[PDB]
């Protein structure tokens, strides 16, 4: 599995 | 009385977060007098987050595509700069409700509250440690990111954490406000593993001190064992091994109490051989691990 | 993903904390325009506390006998009057960090977030739910009465709880904003007792939603349960009977999840039947009932 | 035992 960035979409 | 997990007034670090844009990926940034701090992964296109190459991406960047927006306010960005794995966006307006501040580093064991921001706007506080293992056990969705950790000592904010991403466990993981990772990871989408984590022993020694404070004392007994005869059962049960200099923070806990530390260590041991037959500690059925020694202090005495 | 008792974010209370004098008692106040609220026992001294008659008290007090100060600002009082368990201060001088708000009472089983404050200033902020013996389970030191419990729904705060006292248990009791005590308790320094706690049953399925979203399935099973047999069980294990209106209130975390309610009724009923054999819910052995069905979505969705 | 009023001294 991998790391989730946490920035979020526009 | 009574014993809580309790973060610190959040409101001089409302006052200080954005919401930063670049194409379509939004997180949050950290205002604090003419700079804007964020994650430096807002660069990244969804394509470009499982081997970014940062240095690229920013060169490519130029002022005009970064949206810093305070409420409604938009933020003119007239500079830029990557440190480690952060941005610092240079803007045309100093924050007037920047508070006194200081940029601090922690190490595992000590305790921080986070405001959990999305968009740029406060959402809620909490407590958090910083685990053995570098992560913190948060409470954050996609959005969250640039959401920060801090203390506040007499007016005083020390930011000690901001916030990047999630483990595949669901634990988090971030930096300091320079931009360095607490613990071996980095800021992609790659299959990234914490160390194995372990039990903060003064942690829970200070907790048991806070119990006793409040009234409980069905754990207390009339054995006392030695620094070294306590650490062979603390690696039995993958705590750390408690220092001198534990034993010396433990000090003001141990004066009021009148519980040696050695003779809480026993508690501790018996605790942790035997369980709590069906007893509670604090209104908690497990060994409490997230309080320090100062956050018992702070919050047992005074305020 | 994660889960953690989580607070409003509490600037906008902070900017309405205030310190309130008389003679040498002090606590808490709240600011907002140009009336400052706190307990009423601030008039008390400690020998006034067993058996006080507060309206004799404050026709002993004129303006000029409460020191109220705002940070290093001394707000000058010039008019006061008893409402219930409240006192109301006028002072000069309008709050310029007044929020938009209200005073709102809430129900035994809703949550609140607490600003702890001594002498005026805040110290900590954290989670409380309302008991359903009208109690809360704060951590409030002498010098805290005043200090109050609110929720934020977007700019306007809700005040619901103004705590004034510690019970010998060492749990706690206040008011509302209108100074009506929550439970059969009145402010004096006797002995007084809660009625018997029970568990708040909609919260305790909330949670265990919560943690079903944060990926903790081994409690779930594939038996069901009907709402009357799910009650016996409750009512031996002193949980709140769950009604109808608590299962329609948990129609969108059931939706969410695909587990319905009485499915996860049905999982309740054997973790307290059996326990936990040594497993961990969202990091608890024990089973969590101070997060309402609109806590877990305010924060597995991500509210604002 | 009492109640406590939770009020502080000066």
């Amino acid at each position: 599995a991998t790391v989730r960035l946490q920035a979020g979409n526009a | 009385s009574g014993f809580r997990k309790m973060a610190f007034p959040s409101g001089k670090v409302e006052g200080c977060m954005v919401q930063v844009t670049c194409g379509t990926t939004t997180l949050n940034g950290l205002w604090l007098d003419d700079v804007v701090y964020c994650p430096r992964h807002v660069i990244c296109t969804s394509e470009d987050m499982l081997n970014p190459n940062y240095e690229d991406l920013l060169i490519r960047k130029s002022n005009h595509n970064f949206l810093v927006q305070a409420g409604n306010v938009q933020l003119r960005v007239i500079g830029h700069s990557m440190q480690n794995c952060v941005l610092k966006l240079k803007v045309d307006t100093a924050n007037p409700k920047t508070p006194k501040y200081k940029f601090v580093r922690i190490q595992p064991g000590q305790t921080f509250s986070v405001l959990a921001c999305y968009n740029g706007s406060p959402s809620g506080v909490y407590q958090c440690a910083m685990r053995p293992n570098f992560t913190i056990k948060g409470s954050f969705l996609n959005g969250s990111a640039g959401s920060v950790g801090f203390n506040i000592d007499y007016d005083c904010v020390s930011f000690c954490y901001m916030h990047h991403m999630e483990l595949p466990t669901g634990v988090h993981a971030g930096t300091d406000l320079e931009g360095n990772f607490y613990g071996p990871f980095v800021d992609r989408q790659t299959a990234q593993a914490a160390g194995t984590d372990t039990t903060i022993t003064v942690n829970v020694l200070a907790w048991l001190y806070a119990a006793v404070i409040n009234g409980d004392r069905w754990f207390l007994n009339r054995f006392t064992t030695t620094l070294n005869d306590f650490n062979l059962v603390a690696m039995k049960y993958n705590y750390e091994p408690l220092t001198q200099d534990h034993v010396d923070i433990l000090g003001p806990l141990s004066a009021q109490t009148g519980i040696a530390v050695l003779d809480m260590c026993a508690s501790l041991k018996e605790l942790l051989q035997n369980g709590m037959n069906g007893r509670t500690i604090l209104g908690s059925a497990l060994l409490e691990d997230e309080f320090t020694p100062f956050d018992v202090v702070r919050q047992c005495s005074g305020v």
